[PDB]
């Protein structure tokens, strides 16, 4: 009960597919359908009454984004033809653009341990491996079914999580990628989100309506978390060392200890409408949280006792 | 369809 409501401390008043902070936890930014990158000053948002730093303005429909652990001013994006591009939020120019994706990529993501190394995953089929400093995939992946999210493992760039539409988590290990480490089955449809809350802690989200929890050094399932409503959407999916959070097509909020199967708390996101929660993101560590719904209205939340 | 998970 150490915590029990999410309490609002800023709001910025149309679906929002990403929001992320970057490696310092300084600034924010936002992406989605209305094809522009966002850029926003975190504690500007939290003292002021709002404006974006730096907006990019897109050719597709952008699905993530993804900053880089090392380079402060780089971030990625995929989009809904396929393309992974990576920016520079200061020149405003993409840096890299890599086309082999033949459909929508939904996910891409930067490695904390080695940061020149991205990974995407697509509608395609396929998990593509990217260096920053090369023009062509590094690594490329074929897989049986739709690819919704890949994430690297944060304390090695060899081992990535991919979620599947084939309702599998598929964990490889990039040194051999014959055959995956392991494939975790128990969500009963696709895997929409998989997140690390440490390097054996694997967390994911799927339209079965449910999180699990997932040991990743002895290939185990540990727990599984219920309450919020997930049939449909790209709802988010945040976590950290101790903390899931995820979105909710009742446009709530939900929350839960890694240790306890239904929700520590929740919020209703309020303004009538069947909006759902689009994107969430921990401040790292802390109780701090940046929330985005299928309307466009970002707000920070803080757990609160 | 935006942000829809694909279902197979």
């Amino acid at each position: 009960t150490r915590y029990s409501r999410l309490r609002v401390i800023a709001e910025i008043r149309n679906i929002v597919s990403s929001i992320e902070f970057d490696r310092d936890d300084e600034l924010f930014a936002t992406a989605g359908v209305s094809r522009c990158i966002k850029v926003f000053d975190f504690s500007s948002v939290v003292n002021e009454p709002q404006c974006p730093i730096v907006e990019m303005s897109t050719r597709s429909k952008l699905s993530c984004l993804s900053w880089n652990k090392h380079e402060k001013n780089h971030i990625a994006s995929s989009d809904y033809e396929g393309i992974v591009t990576v920016w520079d939020v200061t020149t405003r120019q993409s840096l890299m653009e890599y086309e082999e994706h033949e459909k929508r990529a939904w996910s891409v993501d930067f490695s904390r341990t080695e940061p020149s190394m991205l990974v995407s995953g697509s509608d395609d089929c396929k998990v593509k491996v990217w260096c920053t400093r090369q023009e062509a995939s590094v690594i490329n992946i074929d897989m049986k079914a739709n690819i919704c999210c890949v994430k690297y493992n944060p304390g090695s760039s060899n081992y990535i999580a991919v979620g599947s539409a084939d309702h599998h988590i598929h964990y490889y290990d990039l040194r051999n990628i014959s055959q995956p480490l392991h494939v975790f089955s128990g969500h009963k449809k696709a895997v929409s989100y998989v997140k690390f809350l440490s390097n054996n802690e694997l967390a994911s989200a799927s339209t079965d309506s449910t999180l699990r929890l997932w040991d990743v050094k002895d290939n185990l399932p540990v727990r599984t978390f219920r309450g919020h409503t997930n049939e449909k959407n790209f709802v988010g999916l945040t976590v950290n060392s101790e903390y899931l959070a995820c979105g909710s097509e009742t446009n709530e909020v939900y929350v839960y200890h890694k240790e306890i199967t239904r929700p520590v708390t929740s919020h209703r996101f309020g303004s009538a409408g069947s909006y759902f929660i689009s994107a969430v993101c921990w401040k790292s560590d802390s109780p701090t949280m940046l929330t985005a719904n299928s309307q466009g209205t970002i707000k920070v939340l803080v757990l609160a006792a | 369809y935006l942000q829809i998970v694909p279902e197979i």
